[PDB]
RNA sequence: GUCUACGGCCAUACCACCCUGAACGCGCCCGAUCUCGUCUGAUCUCGGAAGCUAAGCAGGGUCGGGCCUGGUUAGUACUUGGAUGGGAGACCGCCUGGGAAUACCGGGUGCUGUAGGCU
RNA sequence: GCUCAGGGAGGACAGAAACCUCCCGUGGAGCAGAAGGGCAAAAGCUCGCUUGAUCUUGAUUUUCAGUACGAAUACAGACCGU
RNA sequence: UUCUCAAACUUUAAAUGGGUAAGAAGCCCGGCUCGCUGGUGUGGAGCCGGGCGUGGAAUGCGAGUGCCUAGUGGGCCACUUU
């Protein structure tokens, strides 16, 4: 027997962390510096470009934080890429770029900066700058919100960054975190970054498993054999994604059905029910004891 | 049917040789774990100075080694063999892990070397379960829930099912 | 030869003879201590009210 | 030896305990704060007589100790060693300071801790004696013996409680009968209709 | 004499409320402060930069200057025998909008409404705040029953 | 009706245990060629999609603990102003306005913004 | 990028205390020192890169006479770090 | 569970008390200027031109302001707190 840490006394003094901190979703340290505007700007909305890579999806939002909770202007999802040719492979560095490029041109569609600020139409891989044009409405500036992702070189958060950067979003960044950054002598080969965007890192692995054993390739790439994506299709397949994304960037929402309005969810057991159960349990016990003895 | 996501498996086999010594007796005990596992074992610096023991603040006391997956199952097969496939009731932790020791490393599959010497070392089987890697992430972490945990009662019947290990009291 | 060290005894009476006065609450305040990057800009906005006088 | 209790009678200062700041305090004369048969059941000492303070003053550790024995010495001859349980419900926590002039004067005149004293309020209990309901006058006699050891005015009041408890004696027999109370040493356990229902079950088994 | 010094007797003044330590909630930083915004000052301890002096903690001034992370605010600290309307550069977290001016402003647009309405309808309204008046006469109905008799209760000592 | 991403207030949201989760997400899960990082691909990063809600997660439960909120405590304690009130004093009473805090006893057990789904 | 004090159950030598695990852990540790306040994906611990401890005007706070120095807060102009 | 406490302890928590607000320096449209800030006749400030007086709580009272300046800088007593 030792002194229990979690007494009555424990939870009296105990101060819970913020709800998103308890759920492990937000770094309130990193949020505070991203999101707050200089007080001499006054309601000038500070845009942060939110990239969240999931297990099965890449969620690329643009947000500006008001006092009721932040208002999302434009949301770009990787599950929208099968409208542009990318059937499967929704969660790779190439799909990250396509989701970022989809966010860029969809926002610029709504603001009427569609024809102005094209950017990199042919994907080079270089450090591109979305320069403002004198006389036109200034380039849309937002900041890359990475979340709780360890920002190493070749993190897919920087795929959706470069995706948005080439689409005509004026985001500050360095090429240090793009894949192709020679860390050993501090250079950036833009050709390696071109492989990753056009998906030759995945293509060579399909080619690597193509030869050694057929049984393991069917296990790894089970849906690239289903959805008929060969490694030779790959580079020209993302160009058919990039072409159609830049052509028709607008989102069409799914129309709501006349639903049953049924209940999947057990409702809150009300007082008179809960006050009855303790009356029934006590009655249930003392009758079993008289029947016994 | 029981759920195939309650598949109680080995996460890691935590080895270390704590010699209470730096320099020559320690750096040749580093070669022992690398002949045993086939990976470069991490040296362990001291917590603080205990003058009775012959340790000192930031002195290398021990050399530890974590083995995962395909190798750990085979080394824990080598090591239980030294303990003729039997462990005791006290040897299993209440958190649902178990460990033991071996007095000399010659019984593992390394021949006696005159120059290098003899080193007894620690086996600690960190038993886990799919969904135990929730609790050590950077993203959305969380405790693993009460039903999903490995108990002392559960680790003993696992070792008895897997290695036919005759568990005896005391 | 020790003395009385401190008091605030007769002070409140002295303060309220000529009255505890509010400061000279004078409209159009000074612009000394207002940040110069804002104050430069406002000074240029004042310089060029000539520019759009005939539109005005 | 030590000053008359005139000098340190009135609650003059702020309460000044033996603490981190006040170090160099001697042990008080009183260390037993209850004797008799303290190792007694609730259901054998119903009657409780308090010595209630009528004055806001300071009772010395020595006066508490002198009254501790004066009530004990009588009640042992009057009821026997195990026919009562006296508590002293005042602990000398206020430290009293002495300024000893053996050529100083009043320079640096801050006192050294002399002894300890119990700071008492009006209507506060000094000593409580739980004994059998028979020995009603023996408590009123023993508490009156011990009033002379203290300064000021004390009042001997027969409480309407069950020994050293906070519930009334005309209610107690029923509150144990309905298992709202279990005896637990000198005192009783209040069991509300509020805990988990497993707490209720081991009661009514 | 007292140990002079900037944070002396601010053990409780610049301490955090019980179970309200830790991260500064971010609504603090994302509310805008204009010029002439009536703002009350309350030195949050968590942020030690741009702290108000303890003599301004629990005072109310108006903002005259707004920089990046702080507002300049004109407050009335007295001095001995007069009042000095003076200027302190205080960070956002030690500062709220005071709702003292609000009960006036919501009365003004209600007064403006009750003046623009009945500008044509001819009905004279009360716009000046009449104090709590002497309550006008009324009938207390006893519904049959007599008013319950109270008597003082006799003495007993409790403890 | 509910989830996801990002939030606002930060326990009516926590904590322990138990039960239920449709579809979608979310997850665990499967890999180590590349990017990347380790003693170990556990973490982190990357590449995937055979299996499973077991867990996280969500909803609900517990005469639960805590927290929230009331009544009680109690016009009690304390207190503004007043008296040629009382008392040797300590202190107390009254006039005049204000007015608490436990124990004890009930109730409640996250609201919700913007965007996107599923039913 | 991490988590501390302490406890608990395990494990050759190994014990009350060496290293290694897993769990609990609202800070019960640490933050050069006095004490208070403040602090948990940090302001602590461990590494990486560094010289914003530079150069320059004013305004302001603190003691205050509403003077200085000291210290400090908000900027602004540069040149830089990360 | 229980007895007893804290000038340098505290979840709570008064009374008395300390700021602020109670309008024309206030409202409300309209337009011009900016080298500041920018997805954006955006944000902010400055400006002209307007248009609304039930003077927007009680009570009392005329205020504002500038020179020159003596004496003083040993105090003491009382209610209340200390």
């Amino acid at each position: 027997f030792v002194k229990v840490v979690k007494n009555k006394a424990y939870f009296k003094r105990y101060q819970v962390k913020f709800r998103r901190r308890r759920e492990g979703k937000t770094d309130y340290y990193a949020r505070k510096r991203l999101v707050i505007q200089d007080k001499n700007k006054y309601n000038t909305p500070k845009y942060r470009m939110i990239v969240r890579v999931t297990n099965r999806d890449i969620i690329c939002q643009i947000a500006y934080a008001r006092i009721e909770g932040d208002m999302i202007v434009c949301a770009a999802y990787a599950h929208e890429l099968p409208k542009y040719g990318v059937k499967v492979g929704l969660t790779n560095y190439a799909a990250a770029y396509c989701t970022g490029l989809l966010l860029a041109r969809r926002l610029l569609n709504r603001f009427g900066m569609d024809k102005i600020y094209e950017g990199q139409v042919e994907v080079t891989g270089d450090e591109y700058n979305v320069e403002s044009i004198d006389g036109q409405p200034g380039a849309f500036t937002c900041y890359l919100d990475a979340g709780l992702a360890r920002t190493t070189t070749g993190n897919k958060v920087f795929g959706a960054l470069k995706g948005a950067v080439d689409g005509g979003l004026s985001i500050p960044h360095s090429t240090k975190r793009f894949p192709g950054y020679d860390s050993e002598s501090k250079e950036f080969n833009a050709e390696v970054h071109r492989k990753h965007i056009m998906g030759q890192n995945v293509a060579d692995y399909m080619r690597y498993l193509m030869e050694e054993d057929e049984d393991a390739y069917k296990k790894q790439f089970s849906q690239y054999i289903k959805n008929n994506v060969t490694p030779d299709m790959m580079e020209e397949m993302y160009k058919k994604a990039h072409a159609a994304i830049r052509e028709n960037p607008v989102y069409e929402k799914k129309p709501k059905r006349e639903v049953k309005k049924k209940r999947w969810n057990r409702p809150k057991m009300s007082l008179a029910q809960k006050k009855d159960r303790v009356a029934q349990k006590k009655a249930s016990f003392l009758r079993a004891q008289e029947r016994a003895a | 049917k029981e759920n195939p996501m309650r598949e109680l498996r080995i996460r890691k086999l935590c080895l270390n040789i704590c010699v209470g010594e730096s320099g020559d007796r320690l750096t040749r005990a580093a070669k022992v774990l690398e002949q045993l596992t086939g990976q470069t074992p991490v040296f362990s610096k001291a917590r603080y100075t205990v003058r009775s023991f012959g340790i000192r603040r930031n002195e290398k006391i021990a050399v530890h080694c974590t083995v995962r997956g395909a190798k750990a199952e085979e080394i824990l097969e080598k090591g239980l063999k030294v303990r003729e496939y039997e462990l005791r009731k006290n040897n299993f932790s209440d958190t649902g892990n178990f460990g033991f020791g071996i007095q000399e490393h010659i019984d593992l599959g390394i021949k006696y070397d005159p120059s290098i010497g003899i080193y007894g070392l620690d086996f600690y089987v960190v038993l886990g379960r799919p969904g135990f890697s929730i609790a050590d992430k950077k993203r959305r972490t969380g405790c693993i829930g009460a039903k999903h945990r490995i108990s002392k009662e559960e680790a003993m019947r696992w070792f008895q099912q897997k290695y036919d290990g005759i568990i005896l009291p005391g | 030869a020790k003395s009385k060290n401190h008091t605030t005894h007769n002070q409140s009476r002295k303060w309220h003879r000529n009255g505890i006065k509010k400061p000279r609450s004078q409209r159009y305040e000074s612009l000394k201590g207002v940040d110069p990057k804002f104050l430069r800009n406002m000074r240029f906005a004042k310089k060029h009210n000539k520019k759009g006088l005939k539109k005005m | 030896g030590r000053r008359p209790a005139r000098c340190y009678r009135y609650c003059k200062n702020k309460p000044y305990p033996k603490s981190r700041f006040c170090r160099g305090v001697p042990d008080a004369k009183i260390r037993i704060f209850d004797l008799g048969r303290k190792k007694a059941k609730v259901d054998e000492f119903p009657l409780c007589g308090h010595m209630v303070s009528d004055e806001y003053e300071q009772l010395s550790s020595e006066a508490l100790e002198a009254a501790r024995i004066c009530a004990n010495k009588y009640m042992v001859k009057s009821c026997g060693k195990d026919g009562f349980h006296i508590r002293v419900r005042l602990h000398p926590f206020h430290v009293i300071r002495i300024n000893k002039m053996l050529q100083t004067g009043m320079r640096g005149a801050f006192g050294k801790p002399q002894g300890t004293v119990a700071r008492v309020h009006i209507g506060q209990v000094i000593m409580s004696i739980r004994t059998k309901l028979q020995n009603k006058e023996h408590v009123v006699e023993a508490l009156r013996r011990a009033k002379f050891k203290f300064p000021g005015r004390q009042k001997i009041h027969i409480s309407k409680k069950w020994g050293f408890t906070k519930f009334n004696a005309d209610e107690f027999e029923d509150m144990v009968a309905e298992k709202r109370l279990i005896p637990d040493g000198c005192g009783v356990k209040y069991i509300p209709n509020r805990g988990p229902l497993d707490k209720w079950r081991a009661l009514h088994s | 004499t007292n140990t002079k010094g900037k944070r002396r007797g601010t053990r409780y003044m610049f301490s955090r409320p019980f179970r309200k330590h830790g991260v500064v909630p971010l609504a603090t930083y994302m509310r805008i402060y204009k010029k002439g915004d009536i703002v009350d000052i309350k030195g949050m301890g968590t942020v030690q930069k741009g702290m108000p002096h303890k003599c301004y903690h629990g005072k109310t001034g108006r903002v005259y200057n707004v920089t990046q992370h702080a507002v300049g605010i004109v407050v009335n600290k007295q001095v001995k025998g007069k009042i000095l309307a003076k200027r302190i550069n205080v960070r956002i977290e030690h500062i709220k909008h005071s709702k003292s001016r609000d009960s006036f402003l919501k009365r003004v647009k209600e007064n403006d409404q009750k003046k623009k309405e009945a500008k044509e309808k001819g009905t004279w309204v009360q716009l000046k705040r009449q104090p709590a008046p002497p309550r006008e006469a009324h009938f207390v109905r006893t519904n049959g029953k007599e008013p319950e008799l109270l008597e003082p209760i006799p003495y007993e000592f409790m403890a």
